[PDB]
Formats: C-alpha cells, structure tokens, sequence
C-alpha cells in the first residue's frame, strides 16, 4: 500500500485539462482513508460468554456458600445492602462530567495536538 | 560389546559434519550461539556462509546482527556475504537499532569493509531512525569503534558525530576498565580531531585522560593535549578539571 | 469514522488473564495439605468405610438452615466418646 | 428476538426515560430528585430485607434478637435462644407441621 | 470470627501473584499503550515550535 | 502473537495515565546545579537508572488494592484485603522492597543504644502498613454484619412491611455505613501507596555523577 | 500545470483556499513565530474538517 499523496500526484498528472475538474472528486475519494463499515452483529463473543457464564458461575457459587454460612440471613442481606449502592451510583454519578474529568487526567486528551502549523508546510 | 557399539555410534553419527547438517535450517541462530560457546572452525563457517547467502536479503534485523557478530568472533570474512549483509542494512536502515548497528559496524570495522551508501544508512539510522539517547545506553568502547570507522573511511557526517558524542560521559567511561578506557579515549580523540568536531561533551573524554595521566605516555598525552587546545578555542574557553564538592 | 472499527472486536479479556487464573488456581489446589475439613486415611480404611461414614456432619451444613447449626448428613454414629 | 439486542434496548429505555419520579407524579411529595434517590435507596433495602425474611420465615434467627418474638410463637423453636435446644424442638415441630 | 487463615503463606503468595501480575500487566500491556499516546502528544507539543521553524527554513516555497 | 488494537483516548487509558503520573509525582527527580544539555544528558539518564521505579510500584499497589477493596462492596463478594495474609502480605512486601533497596545502596551489609530504637520504629512500619489495610477492611465489614443482625431483629419480630419508622432509621444507618465503606476502600488504597512512596523514597537517593571536567566561559 | 499544481495542494490541504493568493506573503515574517495570526487560527480549524 503506497502512500496516497503519491497516488494523488500520479492521478492528477495523468489527467487532461478538460477532465481535471471533473476528476477531482474521484481522486479525492481514492485517497480518503479507510473507515471500515459497520458490519453485522455476531453478538456476544466466545470470551464474552466465558465472562458472563463465569460470572454467573461465580455468583451462584458465592451465594451457595453464603446461604450456609451460620450468619446466612445476614450474609444474604448484605448483598442487598451492597447492590443498593450500585443502583444509587447509576443514578447519582454525573457520567458525562466523569468522562470529561478523566479526559483531563491525561495530558494527551487535556489539550489539542500542537505541531505543524500549515504555513510552514505549504508547497507553492 | 556395549563399549564397542557406543564407540561405533560416536564415530559415524555424532561428528561435526552432521553438526553442520542440522545447522543448515536456521543459519544465524546456530551461527551465533555456537560461536559464543567457542566454536570458531574456519572451514565449518564456510558452510554457514554459503548456506545463508540466499537468505541474507530477507533476514530480520536481529538475524543480521547475529550473523555479523558471529562472523566477527569466528574472524571469517566472506566478502560476497558481507555485501549482502550491508545491502540488508542499507535497505532496511530504519528498522535497525543502535544496539544492533554498533555491533554490525564493529564487525565491518575489523574486516575493513565499507560502502558510501552503507556509511550513510548507518549514520542516517543512528541519528534519525533511532532514539537520541540510544548512544547513552551504548558503552563508550562501542561508540569509539563507530567514531574511527567513520574517520578511517573519511566520512564526515556532522549530525552523527553530535549523536555519538552524547554517549561519552563520566558515566559511560567509568564503566570501563582503565586499560579499556585508555584504548577508548585515545581512539575517540583521534576521531574527533580528524573531523575537527569538538562538541561540549569532548570535555568528558579529555577529562577521562587528564584525571589519571599516569596510565598515559608523554607521546599519547601530547596527542591528548593537542586535542585539548584544539577543543578549547572551538568551545571558547579553557579546560579545568573539577575536584568533586 | 473509526467508530465501526472498534465495534467489530467485541469483549476481550486482559492480555494475560489466563496466567492470573492459572496462578490463583495453582495456589488453591497445590496446597500440599488435605482439603480443608478432611483428613488423609489409609487405603484399608477407605475401602472398608461407607461413603455415609466418611462424611462428617460439619462439612455439610444445611443450605438454608431453619435452625443455626443444621447439617445435612450425620456421618458415623460410631463415636469414640 | 436476538438475545443480546432486544432487552439491551428494553433495559436502555427502562434505565433512561422510564422514571417513576415523574410518571407517578411524586414531585408533589418530594423536594428534589436527589432525595428521591436517597429514599428509593433505603426503600430498596427495606423491601429487600422484608423479602429475604419472609421468603423463609419459620427460622431460628442466627442474629441476636433483642428479647423479641415474631408472632404467636414465644416459647417454640423459633424463639429459642439455645440452638441445640431449638434443633430438637424444630424436629418435633416438623413431624406435626 | 475468621482471623488467621488456613495458610498464611498461601494468602501471602496469592498477594504476590496478584500484585506481580498487575506489575507485569502494567509494564507490558498498559504502560506501552499509555506512553504511545502520551508521547505522541508530548513530542508534538514540545517540538512544535522548533519543528515549524525548522520546516519554515527548509521549504523554498516563499 | 498479534496484539490487540487500542483506541487512543480511551477512558481506561486516560485514568491510568493520570494515576501513573500521580504516583510518579510523589518522588520527583532533583534538579542538578548544571543546565541540562547534551553534556548533562547521560548524567540525567543515569540518575533515572538508579532511581527505583516507585512510579510503577505505587500504581501497582494502588490498582491491586483498590480493586481488592472494592470487591468487598460488590454483592456476593468479599474483599481479598480483608484477609490477614493478603493485606499484611502486601504491607511486608512494600517494607521489604524499601529495605532491599536501602540495603543495596551499599553492599548488602545491614545497618550506640540509639539504633535499636530507630530499628524498632522502623520494623514496626512493616506490620503497620499491612495491618492498617487489614483492620480497615475487617472492621468496616464486621460492623456491617453486626448492624445488619440488629436491623433484621425488628422485621423478624414485628410485621413484614409493618412498624416501618423503626426499620427505616436503621436501614438508612446501614446504607450510610456501606457508603462510608466506599470511602475507606478508596482511601486505604491511597494511604497504602502514598506510604509506599514515602518508605521506598527514603532510600531513593544516589550521587549525581555530573561533569568532572569543564571548559568554562 | 498551474491547475494541476493547485489541484494536489487542495486535495491534500483544502484549507489553503481561505488565504487569498494576494494576501499570502503579507502574512510572512523572518521567523515562523512572527507570521501574522490573521489566518493561523482559522487555518487550523478549517484543517480539522467539517465537524
Ligand atoms: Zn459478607
């Protein structure tokens, strides 16, 4: 895969003057980058099924031994207390403000890229 | 007859002619590790040097480094192999590292073999295709070998010399024994005056000699003091050793 | 624009998780000691004992016990009391 | 359905715009929404405690009762504070009941 | 309650296996990815003044 | 053999960038007297080769403890750092890492009646770093077990969905203790690894090599 | 060839069509930091695309 500017330079050099201005949208699109198209689902990967069966195999096994733990009704009522905060965190955390607050932790996303200021790289 | 069957098996199955018949698959693996165990064997290495010649143009960069430092340790110089090696380096110069090029050059510096296209593509790769602190991780006995290989061949690349001059400091020369530090300091100052390039880190290879001048002659310290006065007016000042504290 | 490239590869585990799970399991099964509530006996005792008498009552607590301390099995009535 | 694609879209519109804070009115009685969540939380605990107890009610409690008895039991196995005692009384009660 | 474990060495070695996997995973998988996109941004933001001035002096287009 | 592809600017990449750069900031490098140029660059690179990787170690212990502490707040799960050998086994391992670093600063030889009292207060750092993590994860979970037993005594005795102002005031006290446990889960993973940078950073000091010869003016 | 010259420069870099050809070297200076910022911040944002 050669570079697309040498593909632009070649495709503009071997056109004529009459069909130059018509060819400029098919030389533009021949050198556009590939953004791969949204394929069909094929949902829940072979590892997303291990992650959900293995988490269900863990939650059932932990609730099995919680139910015979000599404080079994206190153990099973702590999962209600612990899952009550997972519900209150979905309803109280500002998830767009948290997303943009983690973007400021990283200096790569806290600013814009900064090089190559367009007046230095002209070709007139 | 137990001793007879083992001795008959030993004289027809485990010899060095079948040791080089299993070594035909991957050459630069077996070339490198055997030569590190002390297996020089000049005409067993000729079987290597022709079994690998249809492969040198498509080797990875760690394979090319393994061929040259094996054929350096076995001291065997195949001139039509070593032009396929330098055509691997000068065609894939962006992929080589300074750790790998400083070992390939020291093979090419022993066996006095160079090209102008090779000397540019090694200097283009150390300077531009590699991290600028990769000379600092090198060890100054390998950088002085690279400095003289560019002064033997008369190749002035002033961008490469500013890169290799990073890797000369008190740190890099202090890791050398004083027999090897002396063989490096004289070898680095001889190359720095051949181009007339006196960087600001020449005052660490000069000061590696003037802090212990009892290992040097008066002929070699005349060589050192010739470079010190040549570097003093270039850098615009006078040399002064520092007592620490 | 690249959003549909990242939807193609779905879930994936962390890139060495099979060495964490094989390291935590190999610490929980290579204990070098009997399995927490059991005791190693001779082969002559294991071949002679029913599987209802090899079981201890402490190792089978009741799955949702109506009285705290209910066990599911009762084990050997041949106590050395 | 597609098993990952239906109820993901059903849970999405149960999560987001299904809101019993406004569909059941409920701004008439509650000041903010930050205190509707702060007692839907405590409401989830009180409902979950009362479901876990009632789903198996005749049980001798592992936790210390404070000197209280549930209903007309008061001397049975359900209120007996000695557990080896109440195991004997539960086994007698289970034949009858 | 549960204070001492059945083996203290088994729990100490579970901590050393978990924390050495996190050390391996950070050093090998996370931190190469962190620094590939931290230092694309950082090298471009540090060179931007000297890159553009070196490029201004080079292209003959003015 | 084929690595996965990462989107730039992902949220786990942004979080772990800020986390790593935080713990790296706790033991900053010291400015030399000289200006940093190509003369001083091998002395700066060698100054970094002799510093411990406390930026990496402290975010190893941050991320392995906050993941373990927050498991205790997931339903059906207990925190691994609520175990005595896990939590104190991380505390001794930080203390031994600091000591192995401080013992290598010499030639592995161990350092009148004063020094048994500097040693005791230093050897107690071993157990105090791990027991503070263990007791916090144990004492918060134990209080939650006792108060859930008390708060279950009221609906067991009284009616199900009846006499509800008695159980509402204790279900909101139970709910505010699980909320404090989310704060102690995040704080004790921070206090463990703030202190790991302090203990390991005590022996994180070497001599700047620097220029031994100069050409002044 | 002039039309083909500017065809390549506006297929790669189409934001160049916002600095008019007569007002171009009125922007320059001897250093790159001295270039007039009349079009610098506009050229940087037209270069980032239509979104
Ligand atoms: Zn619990």
């Amino acid at each position: 895969e050669g570079n697309s500017v040498a593909g632009i330079i070649k495709s503009v050099n071997e056109t004529s003057g009459a069909n130059l201005l018509s060819s400029l949208k098919t030389i533009k699109a021949q050198a556009a980058p590939i953004y791969p198209a949204a394929a069909s689902s094929t949902g829940y990967s072979t590892q997303a099924k291990i992650a959900l069966f293995g988490a269900l195999s863990w939650i059932l096994y932990r609730a099995d031994g919680q139910s015979k733990a000599h404080e079994w009704i206190v153990d099973l009522n702590l999962n209600v207390l612990q899952a009550a905060w997972l519900i209150s965190f979905s309803s109280l955390i500002p998830f767009r403000a948290v997303y943009f607050a983690f973007r400021g932790m990283a200096p790569a996303t806290a600013s814009t890229l900064n090089g190559l200021k367009t007046f230095s790289s002209i070709s007139l | 007859p137990s001793q007879n069957l083992v001795s008959t098996f030993a004289n027809k199955v485990i010899v060095e002619e079948n040791l080089v018949n299993v070594a035909e698959i991957d050459v630069p693996f077996w070339s490198y590790w055997l030569s590190s165990a002390g297996f020089t064997s000049k005409d067993a290495f000729v079987k290597f040097a022709e079994a690998v010649k249809p492969k040198v143009a498509a080797l990875s960069t760690s394979d090319i480094t393994n061929l040259t430092v094996a054929f350096k340790r076995a001291n065997y110089y195949d001139k039509d192999l070593f032009t396929g090696i330098e055509a691997n380096v000068s065609a894939n110069f962006t992929k080589f590292e300074t750790e790998q090029l400083l070992q390939i050059v020291a093979t090419f510096d022993a066996f006095n073999h160079s090209s102008v296209a090779f000397l540019d593509d090694v200097a283009d790769s150390i300077t531009y295709c590699n991290h600028y602190l990769a000379p600092v991780r090198a060890g100054a006995d390998e950088l002085a070998t690279l400095l003289t290989y560019y002064a033997k061949n008369g190749h002035e690349r002033a961008d490469l010399l500013a890169t290799v001059a990073r890797g000369f400091s008190e740190v890099s020369l202090g890791k050398l024994s004083a027999a090897q530090r002396k063989d490096t300091v004289l070898s680095a100052l001889k190359a720095f005056q051949t181009f007339g390039f006196y960087p600001e880190s020449i005052e660490a290879v000069i000061g590696a000699a003037l802090v212990s001048p009892a290992e040097y002659s008066a002929e070699e310290l005349k060589e050192v003091e010739a470079v010190k006065v040549a570097a003093e007016n270039a850098l615009g000042g006078e040399f002064v050793l520092i007592q620490e504290g | 624009s690249y959003s549909a490239y990242f939807a193609k590869a779905g879930f994936q585990f962390p890139a060495g998780l099979s060495a964490l799970v094989a390291g935590i399991v190999a610490l929980n099964v290579c204990t070098g000691r009997p399995t927490k509530g059991t005791k190693e006996i001779s082969n002559a005792e294991y071949n002679a004992t029913p599987i209802g008498y090899l079981q201890s009552p402490d190792q089978h607590p009741t799955a949702f016990p109506k009285v705290p301390g209910m066990k599911d099995v009762h084990g050997s009535p041949h106590h050395h009391h | 359905m597609a098993v990952t694609s239906f109820l993901g879209k059903a849970f999405e519109k149960y999560f987001y715009d299904f809101s019993a804070y406004e569909q059941f009115g409920l701004n008439r009685f509650l000041s903010s929404k930050g205190q509707y969540v702060a007692l839907r939380h405590v409401g989830f605990v009180m409902v979950g405690v009362n479901v876990l107890l009632a789903a198996n009610f005749p049980f001798n409690p592992p936790f210390p009762t404070i000197g209280m008895c549930p209903a007309g039991w008061e001397g049975t196995w359900v209120c007996q504070a000695d557990k080896a005692k109440a195991l004997e009384m539960y086994k007698e009660w289970k034949k009858s009941n | 309650m549960k204070l001492l474990p059945e083996s203290l060495q088994q729990e100490a070695a579970t901590a050393a296996v978990v924390a050495s996997w996190v050390l391996w995973h950070l050093d090998t998988q996370l931190l190469p990815t962190i620094m590939r996109e931290h230092k694309l941004h950082a090298c471009w933001a540090a060179a931007a003044k000297r890159y553009n001035e070196k490029l201004f002096k080079l292209n003959p287009s003015y | 053999s084929s690595v996965r592809d990462v989107k730039t600017g992902s949220l786990p990449t942004n979080f772990l960038t800020g986390v790593y750069r935080f713990w790296r900031s706790q033991n900053p490098a010291e400015k030399p007297h000289d200006p940093v140029n190509d003369r001083l660059l091998p002395a700066v690179v060698d100054a970094s080769d002799k510093r411990a990787s406390i930026g990496t170690w402290a975010t190893t212990f941050f991320c392995t403890i906050i993941s373990c502490n927050l498991l205790g707040l997931m339903p059906f799960n207990e925190a691994p750092t609520s175990g005595l050998g896990f939590a104190t086994g991380l505390g001794v391992s930080v203390w031994a890492t600091a000591t192995i670093l401080g013992l290598s600063k010499t030639g592995f030889k161990f350092p009148f009646i004063f020094v048994p009292l500097e040693t005791i207060s230093y050897t107690f750092r071993a157990v105090s770093l791990g027991v503070r993590l263990w007791v916090n994860m144990l004492a918060g979970h134990t209080l939650l077990h006792i108060l859930t037993g008390m708060a279950l005594a009221l609906p067991f005795s009284l009616g199900f969905f009846s006499m509800v102002p008695a159980t509402f005031g204790v279900c909101c006290l139970l709910s505010a203790l699980v909320g404090l446990e989310y704060l102690v889960a995040v704080l004790q993973s921070g206090v463990f690894s703030i202190l790991s940078t302090v203990y390991v950073g005590e022996f994180n000091h070497d001599k700047f090599i620097g220029p031994a010869a100069k050409i002044v003016k | 060839r002039l039309l083909k010259l500017w065809a390549k420069r506006l297929l790669v870099s189409p934001e160049l069509a916002i600095v008019p050809l007569n007002e171009f070297d009125a922007q320059l200076a001897s250093k790159f930091e001295g270039i007039s910022p009349k079009y610098q911040e506009l050229l940087s944002a037209v270069a980032q695309g239509n979104k």
